[PDB]
RNA sequence: CUCUAACUAUAAAAAUCUCUCUUCUC
């Protein structure tokens, strides 16, 4: 039972951008269905389906598979639509292709959820999917702060609560990411001293590793010793890793050797 | 002199995406530029005739939403260097402003003739299509 | 051989003449191998008159006609049917085509 | 209709119910005084509208300022000078022809002959003025062809450059103007000429207005009640 | 904003079109006995047939 | 045996080609 399309409005809109599955070819192009909105057909005409000349038909079309796709004008009485392929810019379809498999998870999650709760579609996208994206512009990054703050489910009316709990199961399994953020010091000692000084720094650099991110400066070569930490918020990595290369520096600059960064903390 | 609030529409009629471009009597004050490629999807099209009527009618409701009534035209082709003839879609857009409530009078062609100067473009053999 | 005793040219006495550009390819060619017409038209075309003549002020308005020459290049006159591939005997025939229409 | 890349490198309004009507109004040269509307940007300090409308200029046809249809073919340019409140004046800027007139006139078989000249009106009007003349064929003439000579052409261009620079230096540019529209040049200067060679089709065009001295406010007055 | 018109062909200006199956010929509106517009049809036509025109004005013109 | 008025509007791409040449006298 899939349906209860992606969007606020079920029919497409002026100048949108969508992705269309194809599946029949009669004299025009392709009257074949949507999976961006409802599940709605649409034609896709000749003249404007592909920037080269039209040599062949069959090529082009691809029967069962994803397509780029705009609407011009929609039929707001019955369900029809009058869809385009070749005007969208090379790089409004990237940019589409990112909204719609945005799109495409939500439903994929949620599917899951209705066939093991057995609850239409409808339903679930209505009381859980609507809310979050008029709260955080889309569902998925709705979900994504799901995964890191609990209190996005504040506000909604799930029709159980069940529906929450292996909600946040199946999204706490599936839609986990802890980017590992590294960095690269070289050792540019000439000093008296500096094994013991690399001890000392790596217990000061080892001593302030948390609970949830631990960090390790591991050992690949002499100068350049190696610093991996796992984020878990992506922007707590840099201040930890800042934080040691102000410690190997007060290291450093008086037992009698030199150091210099290669590379700084990235993601 | 029943009040005709006059204007002056200026269709500019090329070879590609004709114009039209409801202005003042001074020119200086536009009103409802909106041209020929504006309502044709194909960009092949955009000098057809029907860019020219759809250009035309809703740039002529443009028109009696401001209040001008009565219409003098400036028909223009590229002139200068290029071709000095008239735009195919352009007439058409004559004919709607014609229709459309609008009154009209005084044509004029205020195409840009050059006193032969600024080589045209295509070199000697010219164009070879 | 010789193809034209005018040497299809018409210049016969003025050693060098001014070119003058075509006006769909902008071929320069001399300014009498230069296939030349006309291109006298009213603003307005027959079939659209009576629409501006009942919904226009100024009554009995001049409906003023454009004028302009058309220089093509021979390759264009004779693509654009402009000027016709005629026969040898009526190769000699300079009058125009009998005044289209009189 | 799309096919957009919008390389940019809503607070939208209703521009014209922000946007104010003016009158225009022609000299006392003319007969209809009235000319008809403008719409402007709404006046406001810093920026004031009126600012805005000293120096516009708008091409109107003669036959509107005259009723006649016989100066259709005319057209005159008149500059936005003074402002008086939802009514403001113009003065002469310049007079041309509709080019299609222009073109009927430029015909084959007869050789055009044109006189450009500089000429300084009465007051202080710096103006340039061009007179378009075409050989006429004669009464009885069974050559196919009108030609006139090169030592003619002279002598006509030279006869056209007197009596333009006369009847420019006698008056003003109002007087001026008011010489302009009854042609009355264009009668003198087939009077002149004659003798010389037929000349149909006189015509004085293009009348181009290129220094003023300072404003003349009471002139403009004059010629506006 | 239905404006389905009706025409009654008058005369019939020849048949044109590459394929040769197209018609293109006069019409003289129903209604408004003054207006007259040349237009295409497809498919045979005579002397009297009542063209349904959803649009009027779209004069085509000979076609190649 | 009296005369000089009409008019429109197309172009994408297409390379190459192995033989075998043979009489007119009544
Ligand atoms: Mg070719
Ligand atoms: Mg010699
Ligand atoms: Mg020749
Ligand atoms: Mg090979
Ligand atoms: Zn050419």
């Amino acid at each position: 039972t899939s349906h209860c399309r992606f969007y606020e409005n079920k029919y497409p809109e002026i100048d949108d951008i969508v992705m269309v599955n194809v599946q029949q070819i009669a004299e025009m192009g392709a009257y074949v269905k949507l999976l961006e909105y409802d599940n709605i057909e649409g034609m896709i005409l000749l003249s404007e389906l592909s920037r080269r000349r039209i040599r062949s038909i069959q090529k082009l079309i691809r029967v069962g598979k994803n397509d780029v796709a705009v609407v011009l004008r929609v039929d707001k009485e019955k369900g029809y639509i009058d869809l385009s392929k070749r005007r969208v810019s090379s790089e409004d379809i990237i940019k589409c292709e990112e909204k719609y498999q945005k799109s495409k998870t939500v439903h994929s999650i949620l599917r899951y959820c209705a066939e093991k709760f057995q609850i239409p579609l409808e339903e679930l996208y209505k009381t859980i999917a609507w809310p979050l994206s008029r709260k955080f512009g889309h569902a998925y990054e709705a979900f994504k702060l799901s995964i890191i703050d609990e209190t996005v489910w504040e506000g909604i009316e799930p029709p159980s609560k069940d529906v929450l709990d292996e909600l946040k199961n199946y999204i706490s399994k599936r839609l986990t990411p802890a980017v590992k953020i590294r960095a690269d010091v070289e050792v540019s000692c000439f000093s008296y001293e500096g094994i013991d000084a690399i001890k000392d720094a790596l217990k000061s650099a080892e001593d302030m590793s948390t609970e949830q991110m631990q960090v390790k400066v591991k050992l690949v070569a002499a100068p350049l010793y190696v610093l991996t930490t796992q984020a878990l918020d992506k922007q707590k990595g840099i201040e930890q890793l800042e934080s040691a290369i102000e410690k190997i520096t007060e290291v450093i600059t008086k037992y009698g050797g030199v150091c210099n960064i290669t590379m700084p903390p990235k993601a | 002199d029943n009040s005709q609030v006059f204007g002056v529409a200026r269709i500019f009629a090329s070879f590609n995406d004709t114009f039209v471009h409801v202005t003042d009597l001074s020119g200086r004050e536009t009103i409802a530029r909106v041209t020929g490629g504006m309502k044709v999807k194909a960009d092949r099209d955009e000098s057809s005739p029907y860019a020219a009527m759809l250009a035309a009618q809703d740039v002529a409701a443009k028109c009696k939403e401001v209040g001008i009534t009565a219409v003098h035209i400036k028909i223009r082709a590229t002139g200068g260097t290029r071709s000095k003839t008239p735009g195919p879609g352009g007439q058409a857009a004559l004919r709607a402003l014609a229709r459309s409530g609008l009154r009209i009078g005084r044509i004029e062609d205020v195409t840009p003739v050059p006193s032969d100067s600024t080589r045209k473009k295509g070199g000697r053999r010219g164009r070879r299509l | 051989p010789k193809k034209r005793a005018s040497n299809g040219r018409n210049k016969k006495g003025r050693g060098h003449v001014k070119p003058v550009r075509c006006v769909n390819c902008s071929r320069s060619v001399p300014k009498d191998k230069a296939i030349k017409r006309m291109a006298i038209r009213n603003i307005v075309e027959a079939a659209a008159i009576r629409d501006l003549s009942e919904a226009s002020v100024y009554a009995e308005y001049a409906l003023p006609k454009t004028y302009n020459k058309l220089h093509y290049c021979i390759s264009c006159a004779i693509h654009a049917r402009i000027v016709r591939v005629r026969s040898r005997t009526d190769r000699r025939i300079r009058a125009p085509p009998q005044r289209p229409r009189f | 209709a799309v096919g957009k890349n919008k390389r940019l490198s809503k607070r939208v309004v209703d521009p014209f119910t922000r946007k104010e009507w003016y009158d225009i109004k022609a000299p006392s040269t003319f007969e209809n005084r009235n000319v008809g509307k403008t719409l402007v940007n709404k006046s406001v300090g810093l920026k004031n509208a009126s600012d805005s409308l000293k120096g516009r200029v708008v091409e109107v046809c003669l036959a509107d300022l005259q009723g006649s249809e016989d100066h259709s073919f005319r057209k005159v340019k008149l500059r936005v000078d003074e402002v008086q409140g939802k009514n403001l004046l113009t003065n002469f800027h310049g007079m041309d022809f509709t080019t299609d007139k222009l073109r009927s006139m430029v015909r084959k078989w007869q050789t055009l002959i044109e006189a450009n000249v500089t000429v300084k009106t009465s007051d202080d009007y710096v103006l340039r003025i061009f007179a378009i003349a075409f050989t006429r064929k004669q009464a009885n003439q069974v050559k196919r062809t009108s030609y006139a000579q090169s030592s003619h052409i002279r002598q006509i261009r030279k006869v056209i450059s007197e009596i333009l620079t006369r009847e420019v230096q006698n008056s003003t540019l109002a007087q001026l103007t008011s010489k302009l529209i009854p042609e009355v040049i264009n009668k003198e200067i087939e009077n002149a000429t004659k003798d010389i060679f037929p000349l149909q089709n006189v015509h004085i065009r293009k009348v181009k207005l290129l220094k003023q001295p300072k404003f003349d406010l009471g002139s403009l007055l004059s010629l506006h009640g | 904003k239905t404006p389905v018109t009706l025409a009654k062909v008058i005369k019939v200006l020849g048949r044109t079109g590459s394929r040769g199956g197209v018609t293109q010929v006069r019409v003289e509106f129903l209604e408004d006995t003054t207006r007259t517009i040349v237009r295409n049809v497809k498919g045979p036509v005579r002397e009297g047939d009542i063209l349904v025109l959803m649009e009027s004005e779209r004069e085509a013109r000979r076609l190649r």
